[PDB]
RNA sequence: ACCUGCCGCUACCAUCCGUUGGAUAAUGGCUGAACGCCUCUAAGUCAGAAUCCAUUCUAGAAAC
RNA sequence: CGCUCAUAGCGACGCUGCUUUUUGAUCCUUCGAUGUCGGCUCUUCUUAUCAUUGUGAAGCAGAAUUCACAAAGUGUUGGAUUGUUCACCCACUAACAAGGAACGUGAGCUGGGUUUAGACCGUCGUGAGACAGGUUAGUUUUACCCUACUGUUGUCAGUU
RNA sequence: CCUAACUACUAUACAGCGAAACCACUGCAAGGGGAACGGGCCUUGCAAAAACAGCGGGGAAAGAAGACCCUGUUGAGCUUG
RNA sequence: AUUAGCAGUUUCGGGGGCGUAAUGCUCUCAGCUGAUUCUCAAACUCUGAACAUUUUUGGUAAGCAGAACUGGCGAUGUGGGUUGAACCAAAUAUUGGGAUAAGACGUCUAACAUUCACUAAUAGAUACCACAAAAGGUGUUAGUUCAUUAAGACAGCAG
């Protein structure tokens, strides 16, 4: 499966986004960002609710997409759909890696154990600030 | 119900089964009521029963793990009167999980065996 | 001679292997203990992550990697990445170390599955546990093979058994009756779980309905009845061979 | 990596220094907690382990197999002589425990008591033991201060322990130092103990009195020697296969290479038997009678049903002891030590 | 913060006279006489003359606060249970088994045979100031009497607990002795 | 060499013996505040484990 | 999901940790030498508790079972195959829990395996030879030292 | 299973004779840090002569400048276009 | 690299409604264009500064591998951090007196008094450094904000 996100949490490398130069990076698992009405006009929705984050680090693609789910289906059964509309505000962008070696008990035959260490791309990461908006909802001032 | 009888017959130990039912010996593969003791064979006496498999007599029961009372051993033990007793034979007798005697057991049955099994004495001819 | 670590020993690993033969030689390559099925329907699952290793190997067991001496001669190529995919769509699925159990788990598996489906005894139909089969299919020594399918395959079990034995091979039908105010929360749970006709509820009376239903499903209905209730409900015989259940030999 | 396979230990720790006893005779070392309900009696007595025999009864325990049925039950016969109470002595309760306080002894002190102060009785000319002791009674102004002895021990102190000893000499062994231990007296208000304690200076206690009929009693005793004893015979271990080299009859491992010393627990060749042991819970069957030193000779062994004068001597006496012609008790079960060992019975 | 003074009023009746020594509160009452101490308190337990006994606690903030309302209700207890002792009333509840109950007053011991048809005989003692009787008028119903609450209503709880099915599923059997009422007189 | 076999040693291959008090945990509770009520808890308190500490058992110290 | 019921029991999509009983990673110690697998044996420790004791929950009517707590005091087996650890069966059972101790334990053993030299076969190599493939036969040295342990004497800083 | 008894010679005791291996100094432990497994250092636990018979936990015990592995611009036996 | 709509075209490519049928009117709906909108990069830029700590690449990580400035250990003790190669103080000829530094000041252990809170856990106690997280608490202390009340508040007991 995946590798554990506490691996993967703290952004202490230089960032590194799918180009000419990461050919095959895989592709991210948020696929859809703003949700609700959002044909909706803004003097509808009045009312801005946030989510920030407190401590920066790399929020996961794999993670933004659950919470977003997350998100969707509980208004969904509170209020209904087109009663909000919130985009998502941060991207997955900076793509993670992973120096894979074998889980195979004579392991010392057949990996370059630490040699060519480089990692092949294994899904994509958001690097969020400290104070950085990732969740933005916009709905009726009835549903704060 | 009944005492401790010396235990004479462990496992792996070939004994005459004195049933007309079918069987002409019976190999103990365990006995039950033994429990633990590391690399210790639990070994059967006088009116325990036994898990053994027939290693002679008629081949429709022959490869199947069948249930036996251990009716006389030679291993002498001490009734608690203070008198000894010691059979000529090892021997066994055919049974079902209850305890069942469904044949006709011959020889004489240790009445230390008759005790705990009630058909065991119903289809005895001497119990000594 | 008295070397004090001794020496390599043997790759014994817990992933799964395809089997590709081209032009004289037995390429495999290491993938995933489910992820092969995730590739053979159509499913994308990122050839990146199909894989166990990237770099193809004559020998899974020995782990042994083959040379461009002898791909460029059989696939007509020497990109690794380009011949793990021919040997993934173009091979067959070989075993690991668990072979022997992920074959004979998997034949017993089957016989503990395709032959117990629909089958009512003799003498006024009853149906009957699985390891009365369990023995009445080595007793018609059945082999089993998994290519065809597996409903053709329960088709083929009792196709044996009605030339040798006198069972059934249709569904049933039962007339429920249960008492008014205590058995609508027995209504209600097999309501969704089975087919229903001729529900004829009263308010004096007991509510009698008739059922459409396999032949082996009443042993569960025969008991969840009185475990919800608490009482005495009654089964009584409808009809015995009704169509659209395995005698449409699909 | 761990133990493979759980097995229980091989001996027990609760027995573990496995030396040899210091007491020559079985040393009470505690005594019946003195409740002040009862009244004065004894708890501890000596008896001489004579030997060994069988005897038939008919149980009476209702609802078992064997009941009013016969059984073959094996009995020891503790051969008691009657024992002489020479001192008593007082025990303070202090901070750190009991101490002994003033030690009244009595005057006339026999010739075989006053053989254990001496360990070369024969070389000394005028046995010169308790011999300033025993003119206080000769005077009052030595008289009075043993009377400001013992009310010093009946007002200051909690327990009243007679010494008392055996006759040893009585039973041909081949001794005549007679075994002396403390009885501690259990009974209510301390200046009726030192009572029964003045109350029975050279007088003697016959093992009737101290311990009933059909009761429970604890037999304190040193075990039958064995010797230097190897590992297997001495706690329980299997042996080692037919192939080893330097010897099949050891533990085989003592121990890992971590704590990397044996440990207190690990089984290790040693001394076996001449062990300090308690037995409790042993049920005299039968106190037999003395036998007269002028009359005929009494049928100890004679029971109901049975109707032979006989003793309880075998043929040919005991086995390495001589004829019990003194009193004995017979109680069930085996006992620590062999023939001819001075046990210290004693009230559970 | 601890406040500077947080007093209680405890009122004595006129036929209760309290006996205090330096937190060790003393009633004597007609029907008995009670006492407890409060060593476990920061806390000048002090009477006005006759009719009152003002507990009282200076810079006391909370644990200590809280205790002065305990240590109040506690003398008020040992006061009402010296002008009017309190008497509780306990039912049998059973299933089948009828539960039969001994009660002699030596130490005014109850005794619950027949308890789910166990045959092992729950004889229990009773706290030292505390005698009872069972009810001839209601059926299956003994009566607790007492002087001391913390006295009465212990023991009550220890035959309520000792009867307890156990090895079971207590929702469904609920055969017990419980406590019904709290009367005082 | 074989047969019988003392003494001794020996074997669940034979025999005997292998306790009761206090404090606790888990938890169930009592009186009872904080917080007019409630509350096993905060001050106090009760029962309670193959547990812990003693009892009994083993040794007896540059201790008496 | 559990008929209804998120949380009796579970629990996707995610997230946060621990453990050093797997295998990696690294190369810090050791190549004028730490005897390296397994088993047998034996002791002690761990609790991440299988049974036993006391309790509390359940979709706990009884029985059976399941979740958790205080609990490591006491147990935790006999066997067929395999060198096996592991594995997988048969049978007993209150239960057949998981583990460390230099992957405990070779001056404790055995030497089955691995692992020298003989040899055979398969594939590879022209060949000498290779195999991390299969088979077969193949020296297991020393304690009398110090400590530790088990016992045994002995000195007791007014004499016995 | 499950060990038990017996016997000679050992070992053990005495008289006589009388070596060797090994040896930095040497010898009680816990945890810590340290060269990441201490007899020594640090903080603790403690600690009281001189010796005997056993024993195999340790002394990363002893025998051997590691035969495995790598380096060396060190060799050698054998093979081959 | 990349999210979302609104407008224009809108007849169009497709669906249809509308005049009875169509490049004929309008709607998602594609597409082209414009003003917006979300996130943006080591190999992007209009602009653009000043072993150990810091900058820093590979690695999940390392007491791992590799760099850059400075200071050290190696070479170097001493005082402190219980202990210690690198940390803090501070550098070593042999010493006496004084005041100090880091660090401490119950006893070991040289050195203390006064004062205000917080902690009621067997907790906690010198950075490196010898660990701890998400999530919780009607534990307590301080605090922010909103609401209720003599138009009778919350709570209790009742209609």
């Amino acid at each position: 499966g995946r590798r554990p996100a506490r691996c993967y949490r703290y952004c202490k490398n230089k960032p590194y986004i799918k180009s000419r130069y990461c050919r095959g990076v895989p592709d991210a698992k948020i696929r859809i960002f703003d949700l609700g009405r959002k044909k909706a006009s803004t003097d509808e929705f009045p009312l801005c609710v946030h989510l920030i984050s407190l401590e920066k680090e790399q929020l996961s693609s794999e993670a933004i997409e659950a919470g977003r789910i997350s998100c969707n289906k509980y208004i969904s059964k509170t209020g209904g759909k087109d009663s909000f509309h919130m985009r998502v505000r941060v991207h997955p962008w900076h793509v993670l890696r992973i120096n894979k070696m074998l889980s195979c008990a004579g392991a010392d035959r057949l990996q370059t154990g630490m040699r060519g260490a480089f990692g092949k791309p294994m899904g994509t990461v958001a690097r969020v600030n400290i104070g950085q908006i990732i969740f933005s909802i916009r709905t009726r001032d009835n549903m704060l | 119900s009944n005492y401790r009888v010396s235990l004479g017959l462990p496992v792996g130990a070939v004994m005459n089964s004195a049933d007309n039912s079918g069987a002409k010996n019976l190999y103990v593969i365990a006995v039950k009521g033994i429990k633990g003791r590391l690399n210790r064979l639990p070994s059967a006496g006088v009116g325990d029963m036994v898990m053994a498999t027939v290693k002679k007599g008629k081949p429709e029961l022959r490869k199947k793990v069948c249930t036996g009372l251990v009716v006389r051993q030679r291993k002498h033990w001490k009734r608690k009167d203070g008198v000894y007793i010691y059979f000529e034979d090892n021997a066994g007798v055919m049974c079902n999980p209850k305890g069942e005697v469904k044949g006709n057991i011959l020889g004489p049955v240790a009445k230390e065996c008759s005790d705990l099994w009630p058909k065991v004495a119903t289809n005895a001819g001497t119990i000594v | 001679m008295s070397i004090f670590t001794p020496t390599n020993q043997i790759r014994l690993t817990n992933v799964a292997v395809v089997r590709m033969k081209r032009a004289g030689k037995r390429f495999e390559i290491a993938c995933y203990k489910n992820k092969v099925v995730g590739w053979r329907s159509g499913v994308e699952k990122d050839l990146d992550e199909v894989l166990q290793t990237h770099s193809v190997f004559v020998n899974v067991s020995k782990g042994q990697v083959a040379k461009k001496e002898d791909l460029i001669s059989a696939f007509g190529t020497d990109d690794q990445t380009e011949i793990c995919k021919q040997i993934l769509t173009k091979g067959e699925v070989q075993v690991s170390d668990k072979e022997r159990h992920t074959q004979l788990e998997q034949m017993f598996r089957d016989i503990a599955t395709i032959v117990a489906d629909k089958c009512v005894n003799p003498e006024t139909k009853r149906p009957y546990t699985v390891i009365l089969i369990e023995r009445a299919m080595k007793d018609i020594h059945y082999s089993v093979k998994t290519n065809k399918s597996t409903k053709q395959q329960a088709l083929e079990v009792i196709k044996q058994l009605k030339e040798k034995m006198k069972i059934e091979r249709a569904h049933m039908r039962l007339r429920f009756i249960l008492p008014v105010n205590e058995g609508k929360k027995l209504k209600e749970k097999l309501k969704p779980l089975i087919k229903v006709i001729e529900s004829e509820d009263y308010g004096q009376q007991l509510e009698i309905v008739c059922l459409i239903d396999p032949g082996c499903f009443r042993e569960i209905d025969e008991l969840i009845k009185k475990e919800t209730k608490g009482k005495g409900s009654l089964e009584v015989l409808n009809l015995k061979d009704v169509e659209e259940g395995d005698e449409k030999f699909e | 990596s761990h133990r493979k396979f759980e097995a229980p230990r091989h001996g027990n720790l609760g027995f573990r220094p496995r030396k040899r006893a210091a007491r020559h005779q079985g040393k009470v070392k505690s005594f019946p907690k003195d409740d002040r309900t009862q009244k004065v009696h004894l708890t501890a007595f000596m008896g001489y382990k004579a030997g060994m025999t069988h005897v038939v009864r008919d149980l009476e325990k209702p609802g078992s197999k064997m009941h009013k049925k016969e059984i073959v039950e094996a009995v020891t016969i503790i051969e008691c002589p009657p024992m002489y109470i020479v001192g008593l002595v007082g025990y303070v309760e202090t901070a750190q425990g009991l101490k002994t306080y003033k030690t009244v002894w009595a005057q006339h002190l026999s010739d075989n008591f006053r053989r254990r102060l001496y360990k070369n009785w024969y070389k000394s000319k005028s046995k010169k033991a308790f011999t300033k002791y025993v003119k206080q009674y000769e005077t009052e102004e030595g008289k009075k201060s043993i009377e400001a002895s013992l009310q010093a021990i009946k007002k200051r102190c909690s327990v009243v322990r007679v010494i008392a000893h055996t006759q040893v000499h009585k039973l041909k062994l081949t001794q005549k130092k007679a075994h002396v231990l403390e009885i501690q007296v259990n009974g209510g208000s301390i200046v009726e103990k030192v009572n029964f304690a003045v109350a029975n200076f050279e007088k003697t206690v016959n093992v009737t009195g101290v311990f009933a009929e059909n009761e429970l009693i604890d037999v304190i005793g040193v075990t039958k020697g064995k010797g230097f004893n190897g590992v297997i015979k001495r706690w329980g271990v299997r042996k080692l296969p037919r192939k080893t080299h330097k010897g099949l009859r050891k533990v085989a491992c003592i121990g890992a290479w971590h704590p990397s010393r044996v440990s207190t627990t690990v089984p290790r060749a040693g001394q076996l038997g001449y062990h300090h042991r308690v037995e409790r819970n042993k049920k005299i069957y039968r106190i037999g009678q003395a036998q007269p030193e002028d009359g005929k000779q009494i049928s100890t062994g004679k029971t109901e049903f049975d109707l032979t004068e006989k003793t309880i001597n075998p043929m040919g006496g005991f086995a390495h002891y001589g004829m019990v012609k003194h009193e004995f008790l017979m109680l069930k079960g085996c006992v620590a030590g062999p023939r001819k060992r001075a046990l210290t019975l004693r009230k559970s | 913060m601890k406040v500077i003074n947080s007093s209680r009023k405890v009122q004595i009746p006129e036929n209760v006279t309290v006996d205090v020594k330096g937190r060790s509160v003393k009633v004597t009452g007609p029907r008995g006489t009670l006492s407890k101490s409060f060593d476990h308190a920061s806390v000048d337990i002090n009477l006005v003359g006759k009719k009152e006994l003002t507990v009282d606690l200076w810079f006391g903030n909370r644990k200590q606060i809280a205790c002065i309302k305990t240590i109040t209700s506690i003398i008020e207890n040992m006061i009402t249970g010296v002008t009017k002792g309190y008497e509780y009333k306990m039912r049998f509840v059973y299933a089948h088994f009828p539960i039969n109950v001994a009660v002699t007053d030596g130490g005014r011991v109850v005794e619950i045979r027949n308890f789910f048809g166990e045959k092992i005989v729950r004889r229990i003692e009773l706290l030292d100031g505390i005698t009872c009787y069972r009810n001839e008028k209601a059926k299956d119903e003994i009566v607790l009497t007492g002087n001391s609450l913390e006295l009465l209503s212990q023991s009550c709880a220890t035959i309520q607990l000792r009867s307890a099915i156990k090895y079971k599923d207590v929702r469904k059997f609920l055969d017990g002795i419980y406590v019904s009422e709290r009367n005082v007189l």
